[PDB]
């Protein structure tokens, strides 16, 4: 089966889909949190007295 | 007004005093204009849908270039009647550009 | 390894559907898949050279990764081009004995 | 983008053929020999399952 | 670097610069597109997700090589490019989904 038939014959639909994917990845990049590692340190709470 | 008041305070206040915005002014002063990203993204997405519809990279411009004229017609009505471009007018502009 | 071997097996299957014998199909499938398998292997392997030969920031993770990929890719290529058609033929002959 | 098999060469192809064409024929010769070698090798492998 | 290497491998083996355009475009689309789903799923850019992204370039490159080499093989067998594309995707498009 040729699952690509429509796109092969109408390449601008393929272009548009890829640009949309690309564009939404670009929008998303500066929204992503950024750190060296994922959150792996167990949460902790410190009680201090003197 | 905010820039002017910032200027005033540099001229007027003694060393050791300053101003801080609060309430809605603080939001105005600390918000970016994401409109600079939102508007080009909207135009480009609409262009891409039309490029697919028409199978043409150029025919979408026959639609897109027309919409500034509808916005000008509406804003001309506001200007003529002495209105302003408040948020309700602004949504109306965009719906009229949609139609 | 899976990506490459699925297509060897798929092509052989197609070639049997289009008339060829089990052995002939396996051999022609490998002949057809040889070039893209080797193109990918060469591209990957060349890309591991700056990981192997690069010291500085990130050098430790770069290094362990290049060694792993370089060695793994030699095996991807060789076992994909020689073991897969053997298994293909053995399993085909297993279910079409008589 | 891909042209039919023996299409006339465009400007960048002619430029690459000039600049790099001396690589293509020995590589082509080496791929053909390696390809034929692999074919014989796997063929003998299948006789030694 | 991956894009330069795959371009050179494609030219070395297929000997047309036109075939190298397919990975040239497909690889960055596929890598940059990954961020929108990472964002939607709540992930961060960290040295581990970024490492996965660079390892994944290997799979992305192989995908582009599979498609363009199989089209070009059908062209080497005398098919016109459009028929060669359709035939090539009858051969691999279902397998690509399964893979
Ligand atoms: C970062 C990602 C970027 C990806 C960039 C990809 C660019 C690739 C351009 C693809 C070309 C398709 O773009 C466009 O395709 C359509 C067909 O769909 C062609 O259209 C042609 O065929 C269609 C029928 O399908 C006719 O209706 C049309 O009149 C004719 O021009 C256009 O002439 C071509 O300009
Ligand atoms: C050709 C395109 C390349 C393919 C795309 C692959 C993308 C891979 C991840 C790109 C991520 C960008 O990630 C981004 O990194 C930059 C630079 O370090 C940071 O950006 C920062 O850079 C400098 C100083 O450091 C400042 O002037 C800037 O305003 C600030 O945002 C972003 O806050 C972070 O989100
Ligand atoms: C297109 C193919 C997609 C296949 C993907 C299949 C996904 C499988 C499900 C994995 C589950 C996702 O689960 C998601 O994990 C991330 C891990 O970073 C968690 O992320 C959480 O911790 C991270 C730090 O690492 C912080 O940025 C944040 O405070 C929070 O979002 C999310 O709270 C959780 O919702
Ligand atoms: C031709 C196709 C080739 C396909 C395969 C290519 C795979 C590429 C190899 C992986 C590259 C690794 O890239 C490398 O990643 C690690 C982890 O994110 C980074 O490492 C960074 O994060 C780690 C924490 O994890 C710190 O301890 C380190 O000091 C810092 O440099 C390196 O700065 C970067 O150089
Ligand atoms: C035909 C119909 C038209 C289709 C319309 C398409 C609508 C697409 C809208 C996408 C909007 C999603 O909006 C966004 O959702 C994500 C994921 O749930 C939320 O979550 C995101 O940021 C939060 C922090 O704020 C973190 O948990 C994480 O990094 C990320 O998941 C965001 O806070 C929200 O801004
Ligand atoms: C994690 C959940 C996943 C569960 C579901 C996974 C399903 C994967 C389906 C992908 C298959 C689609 O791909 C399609 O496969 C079928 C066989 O199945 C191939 O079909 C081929 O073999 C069949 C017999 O098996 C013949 O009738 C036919 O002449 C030939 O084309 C198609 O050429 C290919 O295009």
């Amino acid at each position: 089966m040729d699952f690509s038939r429509f796109f092969i014959d109408r390449p601008i639909f393929a272009a548009v889909l890829s640009i949309l994917i690309f564009i939404t990845g670009l929008i998303a990049i500066p929204l992503l949190p950024v750190s060296e590692y994922p959150d792996v340190v167990p949460p902790s709470v410190q009680v201090r007295a003197e | 007004a905010m820039t002017h008041l910032e200027e005033l305070s540099k001229q007027i206040l003694p060393n050791g005093m300053n101003i801080e915005w609060t309430d809605l002014s603080f939001q105005q002063a600390t918000q970016g204009n994401t409109a600079l990203i939102v508007f080009p993204v909207a135009v480009l997405l609409a262009f891409l849908v039309l490029a697919a519809l028409y199978e043409s990279w150029t025919l979408p411009l026959a639609v897109i270039l027309i919409v500034p004229m509808t916005m000008l017609s509406a804003l001309f009505g506001v200007w003529l009647t002495g209105g302003d471009n408040n948020v309700f007018v602004q949504v109306g502009l965009v719906v009229l550009m949609g139609l | 390894a899976c990506k490459n071997a699925i297509l060897i097996v798929e092509f052989a299957r197609e070639l049997e559907i289009q008339g060829k014998g089990i052995m002939e199909a396996a051999l022609e499938a490998c002949r057809l898949r040889l070039r893209p398998i080797v193109m990918t292997s060469i591209a990957f392997i060349a890309g591991t050279i700056p990981l192997i030969l690069g010291h500085g920031a990130g050098a430790e993770v770069r290094g362990v990764t290049g060694i792993t990929v370089f060695s793994g890719m030699l095996g991807v290529t060789l076992f994909g081009l020689f073991l897969t058609p053997v298994f293909y033929v053995t399993l085909r002959k297993l279910v079409t004995r008589r | 983008l891909l042209k039919p098999h023996g299409a006339k060469k465009d400007l960048p192809t002619r430029l690459i053929d000039r600049l790099f064409g001396w690589i293509f024929r020995p590589f082509n010769r080496f791929f053909l020999r390696s390809s034929n070698g692999y074919q014989g090798l796997v063929s003998k492998t299948l006789g030694r399952r | 670097e991956a894009v330069v290497l795959v371009v050179l491998v494609v030219i070395l083996f297929l000997q047309t610069w036109r075939a190298s355009i397919i990975p040239l475009i497909a690889v960055p689309v596929s890598v940059v597109g990954t961020f929108s789903i990472l964002y939607l799923l709540g992930f961060s850019l960290n040295t581990l997700s970024l490492f996965g992204l660079v390892l994944a370039i290997g799979i992305v490159v192989d995908d582009a090589i599979v498609v363009v080499e199989n089209v070009e093989r059908n062209i080497e067998e005398g098919l016109a490019p459009l028929a060669a594309a359709h035939q090539a995707m009858r051969e691999v498009s279902g397998p690509i989904i399964a893979i």
